[PDB]
């Protein structure tokens, strides 16, 4: 791969969520989201209600 | 009117908002006491954001 500043690299590393970059406001998200909880436990929790 | 020189005066980026804090109102004045960024950061969402 390449990297940035044209580096190459063989590492990814990805991303984290909750400290991603917002365009809501320009801000950053929430580090505990719906989303988030829903997949701390998918094995149930990502089957919801009704969705 | 405020300082020319001898003051600091905050360049919020994200709201994109110049501003600068006084202590003004009774009982001190005369007493100069740093202001929080707290109740700041409740008016200006861009100090919801970054500094």
């Amino acid at each position: 791969p390449y990297d940035e500043t044209g580096a190459q690299v063989t590492s990814v590393s990805s991303t984290p969520f909750g400290s991603l970059i917002d365009t809501s406001t320009g801000q950053q998200i929430l580090g505990t989201n719906p989303v988030l909880t829903s997949y701390n436990s998918y094995t149930t929790q990502a089957n919801t209600n009704m969705q | 009117r405020f300082p020319t020189s001898g003051y600091n005066a905050y360049y919020d980026s994200v709201d994109k908002v110049v501003f600068v804090v006084v202590s003004f109102l009774y009982p001190y004045t005369t007493t100069s006491v740093n202001i929080p960024l707290s109740y700041l950061s409740k008016y200006l969402p861009g100090l919801l954001t970054a500094q």
